[PDB]
């Protein structure tokens, strides 16, 4: 039963990724007025999109990091309960706002954060989540 | 509807006389990814006065003539790549948008990257002597390694091919200048010039949209070209890379002569270009080994590599 829930805007970057992963997808819907409902145990896949914000104070503005498509589908608590773990993507180039959506969503479920990648992957990185996810849906 | 019987006013000035204007629509959106780069790149609006680098004339002053002439030459020749991109190719791109929004966010990017160009005089003004910023003006005019890489992106501008004037367009951000950005990285890993690699860092977040954009883009161009004509582009673009690559490696190597970071500063490029192929669509061919920089150097450019409302729960 290994599955990935994504989420993926129309540049289709984390769209690309998950599917040169060996599990099954869902995509959560970029539609605001569209909600899907997941019965079964998933690794989340997410993207990220702060745009390297920063506060007053001076740290890191998470604001927007996670999609608001992605806020919906894990405010559904029958959605929540069935996250084993999330993988979040960006590019290095925004710095310390780096693929910061996967240590947002792991604070707020209290799930693993399992791997970071950015853009479409590489071979390195389709190998790594494959090996990731088998291990997080056996142990 | 008004919209499918009228062009916007740029291409009514250059492809199409034969039909009335409309004004911008920012009310009816045809592209929301249009939207997110707008209001992402206007919100991290920047100018380098807001950054004052004279804390950097501590670590700067501790630096021989050798390191400092070897920074501002470097910086001087992001200067001359950033007054291009501002100058010719971020303005080439506003003709042969998609979407009405994508003429105005060129215009940013346009001036933005401008901005990028004048956040190096900043630095010069506080830690460089009048001599150390002309010799580095000289070397840059005189550098035929440096000049070659400019020479080779400037004609797909003014050529009448979007699609190569595109791809330039993405290269010049994705690509072209983070062997030079090594620098910065390679000193603030050892606690020197820190406030310098905090507008690079500034400079990074506006290059990665740019780059992003300009390769979303073309994308959409391609995916409507025949199989046979999407081959053809792909091959261009190896190609094209192939050839930068190699003048990029060329110039590195003079540039950081007698300094031992030749080596890094190529890997951190190649690194780049595996992203520029990445958002035109097309696989990476490097390898991670292929790519790899000190990790003391990485934590520089993110941390988050790893030590160096809506929600209702
Ligand atoms: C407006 C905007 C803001 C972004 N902000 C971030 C960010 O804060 N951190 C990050 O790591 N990546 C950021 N990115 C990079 C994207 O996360 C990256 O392009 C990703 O591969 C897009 O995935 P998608 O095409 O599936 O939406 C941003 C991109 C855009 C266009
Ligand atoms: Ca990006």
């Amino acid at each position: 039963k290994e599955l990935i829930v994504y989420f993926s805007t129309q540049s289709n970057n984390t769209h690309r990724f998950v599917q040169k992963l060996d599990a099954e997808s869902i995509r959560i819907p970029i539609d605001e007025e569209e909600r899907i409902k997941v019965d079964e145990d998933y690794v989340l896949i997410v993207p990220t999109y702060s745009g390297g914000k920063v506060t007053d104070a001076g740290q890191v503005d998470a604001h927007g990091a996670v999609p608001k498509q992605v806020i919906h589908f894990l405010n559904d608590p029958d959605n929540r309960k069935h996250c084993l773990g999330v993988i979040s993507s960006g590019n290095t180039n925004f710095g310390d706002s780096f693929a910061i959506a996967g240590p947002v969503i792991s604070y707020k479920l209290k799930v693993p954060l399992l791997y970071q990648f950015e853009l479409i992957g590489t071979k390195e990185d389709v190998e790594e989540v494959n090996r990731i996810i088998s291990e997080t849906f056996n142990a | 509807n008004y919209y499918d019987r009228s062009v916007s006013p740029v291409e009514y000035a250059y492809f199409d006389q034969s039909q009335n204007m409309r004004a911008i629509n920012w009310n009816k959106i045809v592209d929301e990814k249009d939207l997110e780069v707008w209001n992402r790149v206007t919100q991290n609006f920047w100018l380098p006065e807001n950054i004052p680098v004279s804390n950097d004339l501590p670590s700067w002053n501790e630096l021989d003539d050798d390191w400092q002439q070897l920074i501002t030459r470097t910086f001087t020749g992001l200067t001359l790549l950033d007054t291009v991109q501002s100058s010719i190719g971020d303005v080439a791109q506003i003709k042969n948008s998609l979407t009405e929004q994508e003429q105005v966010i060129y215009a940013n990017f346009a001036f933005m990257v401008g901005v990028h160009a004048r956040s190096y005089g900043t630095i010069f003004s506080t830690l460089c002597t009048s001599e150390q910023i002309e010799e580095a003006h000289e070397w840059v005019v005189d550098n035929e390694a440096l000049q070659a890489r400019p020479k080779a992106l400037i004609p797909f501008y003014t050529a009448d091919d979007p699609l190569k004037s595109k791809i330039a367009a993405a290269l010049m951000p994705g690509f072209l200048l983070y062997g030079g950005f090594y620098l910065p990285f390679y000193l603030s890993a050892r606690g020197k010039l820190p406030n310098t690699s905090d507008i690079i860092r500034l400079i990074l977040r506006d290059k990665v949209i740019h780059n992003f954009y300009s390769g979303y883009k073309y994308q959409l161009k391609v995916a409507k070209l025949s199989p046979e004509k999407q081959a053809e582009m792909k091959q261009f673009v190896f190609d094209l890379l192939d050839k930068m690559i190699g003048l990029e490696k060329t110039y590195l190597h003079q540039l950081y002569d007698g300094f031992g970071l030749a080596d890094e500063a190529i890997r951190f490029s190649l690194y780049n270009a595996g992203k520029f192929l990445q958002n035109l669509g097309y696989e990476s061919p490097f390898t991670k080994e292929e790519t790899r920089i000190a990790p003391e150097v990485f934590a520089q450019l993110s941390a988050r590599a790893d030590f160096f409302e809506d929600w209702d729960f």
